[PDB]
This record gives structure tokens, C-alpha cells and sequence, in this order.
């Protein structure tokens, strides 16, 4: 349990925060959304995330922003500009690319 | 895009 | 006052919801589901609201009932992707009231 662990975990329920709806918080449903893999090479979700950090996966600061930035492209390619989804990726990108600047000042002191 | 999530919303 | 011209439009409004099975233009968009609604779209309209309208004395001239009904239409492709259920309805809609508010307007202007 190192502080730049608890920093991500921190960082990661920061990012959470700006999900309002919760769209990003679990993979997208493999059985409400089949054709999902055809389009998306690499899936994320803020709960992978947690397990990823929980199980020591994120080295740096930069693997765990490259997951983030994740949820967002995958959602924008995935569904149309004009459903809820993108939309919410559309403000996520903005309000978390945010968070992540601050944590990052932190990160890179340790 | 895919075939997408449908619905209106959430 | 219940007028000649009130009778036609609740027939009329009416007419343009048999066209609508899945009651999908019934009632507003629920706000509590569809949060970014209100981002995109400035005049919400449906099929209740314009009931409502109606029997409250506000669609006094064809036209501004037209109006509304035509919003009930354009805000849906606005807000949906092309490839949806309700892009298509609206579709569909725009096509099949189209014609219903042909021969009501020719009735009302006899009026």
C-alpha cells in the first residue's frame, strides 16, 4: 500500500464522480450490446479499473490515464454522436481529463 | 459505429 | 365556449396519434431518463401536452396547432440517431400526418 496507490484510488473515485448516470461504471453489457467486440479492441469501465489498481496493474500514472482515456474513445467509436452515451463521453473527456492534470502534478513527485 | 445500445436515454 | 373549430382539432389530434402504435410521441420524454434532453432540444412537444394545449383555449388558428405537431416531429430527429426506432417513427409521422393535416386544415378555413 504505497501513496501512489491511494492516490489512484482516490483519482479513480474523483473520475467515478463525474459519471453522474453511471454509464462508465461496469464493461458495457455483452448481452444487451452483441456486436460490441467487433467494434472495440479494448474494453474499460471504471470497475476494470479498480481491479487493475487494486491488483497492482497500474505502475504510473500513464498506464492508468491511457485506461481513462479508454472509456472515452471506445465510446465514441462505438455509438452514433447523438445518443446519451457519446454525449456522456463528450463531458467525461473534459471534466476527467481535468482530474487527471491534478493528480498527475501529484504522481510525479513520488 | 456498431449497431448500437438503442433506447431513449438511460 | 365549446366551438366547431375545437371539435375539429380534437378529431384531428386524434388522427394524428392512430398513426402512432408504440405511444412513442404520447407523452413528454421523461426528463428523469433522458437527462440530456433538455441540452438539445428547446421546445419539448407531444401528443398529451397538445391536448392540453388544446383544451385550454390555446390553439385559437390551424396554424399554430400545426406548429406544434410539426415540433412533436422535428425535435425527435433532432434528438435521435438516424438509426433508430424513433428517428424512424418520426419519419413515418412526418409522411402519415402530413396528409391528416391536409384535409383538416381545408375543413378549419371554412370556418
Amino acid at each position: 500500500l504505497t501513496p501512489f496507490l491511494i492516490l489512484l484510488r482516490k483519482t479513480l473515485e474523483q473520475l467515478q464522480e463525474k459519471d453522474t448516470g453511471n454509464i462508465f461504471s461496469e464493461p458495457v453489457p455483452l448481452s444487451e450490446v452483441p456486436d460490441y467486440l467487433d467494434h472495440i479492441k479494448k474494453p474499460m469501465d471504471f470497475f476494470t479499473m479498480k481491479q487493475n489498481l487494486e491488483a497492482y496493474r497500474y505502475l504510473n500514472f500513464d498506464d492508468f490515464e491511457e485506461d481513462f482515456n479508454l472509456i472515452v474513445s471506445n465510446c465514441l467509436k462505438y455509438n452514433a454522436k447523438d445518443t446519451i452515451f457519446y454525449r456522456a463521453a463528450v463531458r467525461l473527456r473534459e471534466q476527467g481529463g481535468a482530474v487527471l492534470r491534478q493528480a498527475r502534478r501529484q504522481a510525479e513527485k513520488m | 459505429s456498431g449497431r448500437g445500445k438503442g433506447g431513449k436515454g438511460l
